[PDB]
C-alpha cells in the first residue's frame, strides 16, 4: 500500500559497482593486489537516481564474489583490507600497511560463500552531498595471501546496498548525456530535447 | 502572495535595493548567487569578510512595472547548491533551456518559486530558510543558493510604447549571525 | 518663495523640524520609480544612486502613489542635502505623454522656532 | 474632499452653472469676482441691485472631466477684497506668476485651496463664510473677493484626443440676506 | 586610589593601551589631547570621525614599573580647554615651568589631579565626566580637555641600573554617545 515509492524501496538492492582483475601474466596489475576507491556510480543507473535530491545520508553493505574467468573455483586465500578515509595506501606486495591493526581485514577462502561486510557513515559533515557550489567513504584493497605469486588467473566482483535512507531537498532530473564524474558540464554544441516530436500541434 | 521556502521561517541556533535589469524582446534569463552578491554592500558586505562563520535567512522581493498594453510571464525560483556548468549585477543564461546545468527548465516548479504575469499580477515575495550540511559555513568560499529569472513568455507590445520593462530585486537579511 | 523662508527672514536664529511633500501630475497610465535620499550636513553628495541607497531615503512608486512625504530631521542656525535618483526609466503606454512633472511643497513641523528679531528688506515704498 | 474656509459656516447675523471654460495648451488662468458674478442672473440677480445692504455666504463646486490620457494640475483658491493691480464669464491673468497684483503665486496656498490633479481626482469645494469689516455692504460698489483657477502644471496629450478641457462652475448661495 | 572629577560619574544625556613613554633623568613633561587620541584607533576613532554629534566619558589609568632604587615624583592633572600659547603620542613640554601657556605649575592642583612617588605609590587613575557648554559638540574639531604628566622631582638612580622608565597609559570611554 503505497509501500514500493519509499526512498527504502528506491534504493533496495544490490547491484554491481566495481570489479578487479588480477592476471596470471599481463599488464593491468603486474603484482598481486589492487586498490578500489568506493563509490556509488560504478553503478550506471544510479548517478541519475540519487542526483534527484541534494542530500543523502547512509550505510552501505559490501559482498565480494571471486572466481577464475571461466568461472571456476579454486583453493585460494584472499585478504580483502578496508582503509579508512585519512589513512595511507599499500604501494607493493612488501608494505607494511597490510599489517596496520586499525585497517579490518576479512581473510577469507575461494570455496566458500561470498564475504559481507557493513560500512558506517563516514562523513565529518551531517549527509552526502552530491554537489556544492565552492564525499570520501574509504577504499578496499585487495590481494593474494602468500609471498609468491597465486598460480590462477582471479576477478573478483563487488556489490554494494544502501541501508537507511534519507534524502533533502528534490531537484530537477539529469536531461542531457553527462561528460566528467562529479561535473555538471554537458555538451554545449549538441543539446537535445527533453523527449521526442511530432509533426504538428493539431494532428496526434 | 508571499510563499515560504519549504514551510521553515528563518531562525536562530534593513532594505537592500540593487539595480535594476531592462527586460527585452530577446532576453533569456539572470541568476544571482547569495550570499556573494551581498559582500560588497555596506555594513552586511563588511561583515561578510570581516568574520569567519556566517549563518543568515533571507527574504527576497520582485517587482517590475508595466502599462495595460504589454504581456509577457516570468518565473521566480530558488535552487541551492546552484553548480553552473558548461557581483550584485548578476550573470545571463547562455542556454536558458537546460538552465546552463544540463537539467529541465520545465521542472524548476519543483523549487521554491512564483509566478509573474503581466496581466494578473506584478510582485513576488520568497522567504528563504538557512540550508545546509554544517551548522555554519564560510562566506567568502561558498555560494548557498542562487536565485533566477527566466521568462517564460515572451515580452510583446506595439510600436510605441516603451520597448524595455524595469524589474528590481530588493532583499533584506534575516536572522543573520556571525 | 516659501512663506516659511520669508518670515524667518525677519529673524535671526532658528531650529526645528521641516517636512517636504512632492506630488506627481502625470497620466493615470505611466509607472515608474524614484529614490529619494537625505544627507545630514557634513556629508557630500552621493556619487551614484547605490551609494545614496545606503542611508536615508525612500522608494516612490508612481502607479502606488501620487505624493510621498520626507521629514527633513533637525536643523539650526553646513547644511543637510536631498536629492532625486532615478530607480526605474519611465514606463508609458501608446498614446500618452513622454514628459511629467513635479511638485514640491514644503512647510515647518510643530517645534519650529524663531528669535531675535530683524527688519531687513530690500522692497522700495515709491 | 470638502474644505470649508477658515472652519467657519454660514450662517445668519437654487444651483447655478455659469458657462464652461476651456482648458487649452496654453492658458494662463482665470478669475471671478463676488458677488458680481451673480448680480445680472435671475432672483440673486434682481435682489442684488433692488436693494440696499447685502450678506451672503457661498458654496462653490469646480468640476472638470477629462480622459485617462490627459494631464495637468490647477490651483483653485478664495482671496478676500482681490485688488487687482496692473461679469458671469470672468477675466484672464496676464501675468500669472504675480497673481496681476504684484504678489507671489507660490504662496496663494496660504487661503481657503483645492488642487485638482487629473490623474487623481476631478473636483474641488470650498466653503465661503462672509467676510466684511461691517455687518452690511453694498452688492453693487463692493465685491467681498475672488475666486482663482490657474494651471501650475501645463495640460498635456497626444495628437489625435481631444485638445480642450471643459471646466465648469456651479455655485449656490448660503444663508443670503437682503 | 581612584579620583572622580569634580565628583561627577560620566552620565546619559573597552580598554585601550597606547604606546609606552620612556622617563628619562632629563625629561620635561607630555601632554594628550582628547578625544583626539583615539580618533585613529578602532571602532570609536571610526565612529568619531564617521559622525557629526559626540559626547562621551573617559577612565584614566597611568602606571610605572621601577625598581625599589630608584626615585622621583610625577603629577598628573586634568584641564579642561587646554590651549597651548607660544595623535596617540603625544607632544612635548617646552616650558614646562608655565605650562607652555602662560599659568604657573605650582597652582595644577586646582584640578582632578594624582601625585605618583616611586617610593609610594605607582598608579594614578582619573575618571572624567562630559565638560562643555553645549550637550553634543564636533569630534574632529573641538578638544575637550587635555592630560599633563610632568616630573616634580626628576628621576635618579646609581650607575649600572636601568636608565629609563616606562609609563603606560590605558584609557576606556565611558557612556558614549554619537
Amino acid at each position: 500500500s503505497t509501500a514500493e515509492t519509499t526512498l527504502d524501496s528506491f534504493f533496495s538492492r544490490a547491484g554491481l559497482v566495481g570489479e578487479i582483475d588480477l592476471p596470471l601474466k599481463g599488464t593491468t596489475n603486474p603484482n598481486g593486489y589492487a586498490n578500489w576507491d568506493i563509490d556509488i556510480t560504478g553503478y550506471a543507473q544510479m548517478r541519475r537516481k540519487v542526483e534527484l535530491f541534494t542530500y543523502m545520508r547512509f550505510d552501505a553493505e559490501f559482498t565480494f564474489v571471486a572466481c577464475t574467468p571461466t568461472g571456476e573455483v579454486v583453493p585460494q586465500l584472499l585478504q580483502y583490507m578496508f582503509v579508512p578515509p585519512g589513512a595511507p595506501k599499500p604501494d607493493s606486495r612488501e608494505s607494511l600497511a597490510w599489517q596496520t591493526a586499525t585497517n579490518p581485514s576479512v581473510f577469507v577462502k575461494l570455496s566458500d560463500p561470498p564475504a559481507q561486510v557493513s560500512v558506517p557513515f563516514m562523513s565529518p559533515a551531517s549527509a552526502y552531498q552530491w554537489f556544492y557550489d565552492g564525499n570520501m567513504m574509504g577504499t578496499f584493497s585487495v590481494r593474494t595471501v602468500g609471498t609468491s605469486k597465486s598460480k590462477y588467473p582471479l576477478v573478483v566482483r563487488i556489490y554494494m546496498r544502501m541501508k537507511h535512507v534519507r534524502a533533502w531537498i528534490p531537484r530537477p532530473m539529469r536531461n542531457q548525456n553527462y561528460l566528467f564524474k562529479a561535473n555538471p558540464n554537458y555538451a554545449g554544441n549538441s543539446i537535445k530535447p527533453t523527449g521526442t516530436s511530432r509533426t504538428a500541434i493539431t494532428t496526434l | 502572495n508571499i510563499i515560504v521556502g519549504y514551510g521553515e521561517w528563518p531562525s536562530y541556533c534593513r532594505f537592500y535595493t540593487l539595480d535594476t535589469k531592462l527586460w527585452e524582446k530577446s532576453s533569456k534569463g539572470w541568476y544571482w548567487k547569495f550570499p556573494d552578491v551581498l559582500t560588497e554592500t555596506g555594513v552586511f558586505g563588511q561583515n561578510a569578510q570581516f568574520h569567519y562563520l556566517y549563518r543568515s535567512g533571507f527574504c527576497i522581493h520582485v517587482q517590475c512595472n508595466a502599462s495595460k498594453f504589454h504581456q509577457g510571464a516570468l518565473l521566480v525560483a530558488v535552487l541551492p547548491e546552484y553548480v553552473i556548468g558548461t557581483g550584485a549585477d548578476g550573470f545571463e543564461l547562455q542556454h536558458p533551456y537546460v538552465l546552463d546545468a544540463g537539467i529541465p527548465i520545465s521542472q524548476l516548479t519543483v523549487c521554491p518559486h512564483q509566478w509573474i504575469n503581466l496581466r494578473t499580477n506584478n510582485c513576488a515575495t520568497i522567504i528563504v530558510p538557512y540550508i545546509n550540511a554544517l551548522p555554519f559555513d564560510s562566506a567568502l568560499n561558498h555560494c548557498n543558493f542562487g536565485l533566477l529569472v527566466v521568462p517564460i513568455s515572451p515580452l510583446d507590445y506595439d510600436q510605441g510604447a516603451t520597448p524595455v520593462i524595469p524589474i528590481t530585486i530588493t532583499l533584506a537579511p534575516m536572522c543573520s549571525e556571525f | 518663495s516659501t512663506l516659511l523662508g520669508q518670515l524667518c527672514g525677519y529673524y535671526t536664529q532658528w531650529s526645528g523640524s521641516l517636512e517636504v511633500t512632492f506630488m506627481f501630475t502625470g497620466s493615470f497610465m505611466a509607472t515608474g520609480k524614484m529614490l529619494i535620499a537625505y544627507t545630514p550636513p557634513g556629508g557630500p553628495l552621493p556619487k551614484d544612486r547605490a551609494t545614496a541607497m545606503l542611508g536615508t531615503h525612500v522608494i516612490w512608486d508612481f502607479g502606488l502613489q501620487s505624493s510621498v512625504t520626507l521629514v527633513i530631521p533637525w536643523i539650526s542656525n553646513t547644511t543637510g542635502l536631498v536629492s532625486i535618483w532615478y530607480q526605474t526609466n519611465y514606463v508609458v503606454p501608446i498614446g500618452a505623454p513622454n514628459t511629467a512633472y513635479i511638485i514640491a511643497l514644503a512647510a515647518a513641523q510643530k517645534n519650529f522656532t524663531m528669535k531675535l528679531c530683524k527688519d531687513a528688506s530690500d522692497i522700495l515704498q515709491t
